[PDB]
RNA sequence: AGAGGUGAAAUUCUUGGAUUUAUUGAAGACUAACUACUGCGAAAGCAUUUGCCAAGGACGUUUUCAUUAAUCAAGAACGCCGACUAGGGAUCGGGUGGUGUUUUUUUAAUGACCCACUCGGCACCUUACGAGACUGGGGGGAGUAUGGUCGCAAGGCUGAAACUUAAAGGAAU
């Protein structure tokens, strides 16, 4: 049948740029799109859902952060700024499949933790069964108790460092790669245990905005603008 | 300096899809697939119709204002084949042949994580 | 403004927006890589976490009973050989000893690796020595001939035969 005539989209378009919180480096991350701010669907509520996905590499200005994506979530529009907060944390799929080799065993956990604010995280790790230095059987198997009894104080000790921080506090804790310092230090006493990480973070559920706290997580702000001048 | 996009082409056989959205996802910037630019309906997945395809993009990526994208290759996926189609490479180096800086590519396919078949 | 899909196509979906992208929900499965000539189970079989329920095996034992045992027709549950010698390397589970490194400390006990020995397994590579005596069936392999028996098969332009017969077609041209 008839279809459409074009008229251009890119005229009613307004760029925002996206400033992340500030338990990061450098924090101007881009730039999004949205509908100008028309009545009925104003453009600072067609935002305020979206997720972006950037580059911990990107966020830090390292390069040992090449994998490790994070997502921010954007909350409050403020004079063509997306203030964002931390809304989750993945690896590139390339390093986990860099990371599984065969003769080893991956004990793998995972913990659904609230935190001293009410948001409620999943929370993941994994962790590869090493061989020790002057080791020459070729396995370097865990004995499935080993298992438990690791996967058991992985669980203990990451469900301790979450419930004795906040999103800000966690997301900065897990910027330097501490907790895997922490399941390592813990569970040399089990088994030898290469290259544990966290891998993903999932938010479930957030207690509500409050607006003062993601504030205070940025820096403050307020405008009195420009008059007309008629 | 650079405003980034991303690129996500999804290069299966059969088709080839170069769709640059912004850094969130959410807002397209020249969807154009493999086999509207030149349709004998086989050479959908081919590297000259993957190449025309990242050749517009990149000249609508250009007038938006876009100088640089975040490229994110996937293939099929599922239950099924995982490698990207012979358009994936060729829309990539035409993006770049194109004006656009590339940045950080990475390979998205669904791998199936325990999948469904039988 | 096409998407599937194919060697190409097509059925199919699609401007009442398909395919692609982002957020989220629901469903039914499934347990990827780790995954092995590894493990467990009587066999069929068994791979996410945590807990409960009973079970099982090997080992350790200066514990206990005291021949309680082995094989299978019937019946029940689930569904190059043997009676045979030594080895060798690797691996899984347990145990003993050694005495170095990872571990570590006055919170409980508890590792990992290396080495030797030993018991029991899944296999593998070899050795020495022994009579080891869902039922129904014609008779080797490769061919050859056929004055036998049972079949199937040729002719010859169709129309078109009782009719030297139309139209049209075929063939060669």
């Amino acid at each position: 049948g008839q279809k459409k005539r074009v008229v251009d989209p890119f005229t009613r378009k307004e760029w925002f740029d996206i400033k992340a919180p500030s338990t990061f480096e450098n924090r101007n991350v881009g730039k999004t799109l949205v509908n100008k701010s028309t009545g009925l669907k104003s453009a600072s509520d067609a935002l305020k859902g979206r997720v972006v996905e950037v580059c911990l590499a990107d966020l830090q200005g390292s390069e040992d952060h090449s994998f490790r994506k994070i997502k921010l979530r954007v909350d409050e529009v403020q004079g063509k700024n997306l203030l964002t907060n931390f809304h989750g944390m993945d690896f590139t799929t390339d390093k986990l499949r860099s990371m599984v080799r065969k003769w080893q065993t991956l004990i793998e956990a995972n913990v659904t933790v609230k935190t001293s604010d009410d948001y409620v995280l999943r929370i993941f790790a994994i962790a590869f069964t090493r061989k020790q230095a002057n080791q020459v059987k070729r396995h370097s198997y865990a004995q499935s108790s080993h298992i438990r009894a690791i996967r058991k104080v992985i669980s203990e000790i990451l469900t301790k460092e979450v419930q004795g921080s906040t999103l800000a506090q966690l997301t900065s804790k897990l910027i330097p790669e501490v907790i895997n310092k922490e399941i390592e230090n813990a569970t040399k006493d089990i088994f030898p245990l290469q290259n544990i990480h966290v891998r993903k973070v999932k938010l479930l559920k957030q207690p509500k905005f409050d607006v003062g706290a993601l504030m205070a997580l940025h820096g403050e702000g307020s405008g009195e603008e420009k008059g007309k001048k008629v | 300096s650079q405003v980034f996009g991303v690129a996500r082409i999804y290069a299966s056989f059969n088709d080839t899809f170069v769709h640059v959205t912004d850094l969130s996802g959410k807002e397209t910037i020249a969807r154009v697939t493999g086999g509207m630019k030149v349709k004998a309906d086989r050479d959908e997945s081919s590297p000259y119709a993957a190449m025309l395809a990242a050749q517009d993009v990149a000249a609508k990526c250009k007038e938006v204002g876009i100088t640089a994208v975040h490229v994110k290759i996937r293939a099929t996926g599922g239950t099924r084949t995982k490698t990207p189609g012979p358009g994936g490479q060729a829309a990539l180096r035409a993006l770049a042949r194109s004006g656009l800086r590339i940045g950080r590519i990475e390979d998205v396919t669904p791998v199936p994580s325990d999948s469904t078949r039988k």
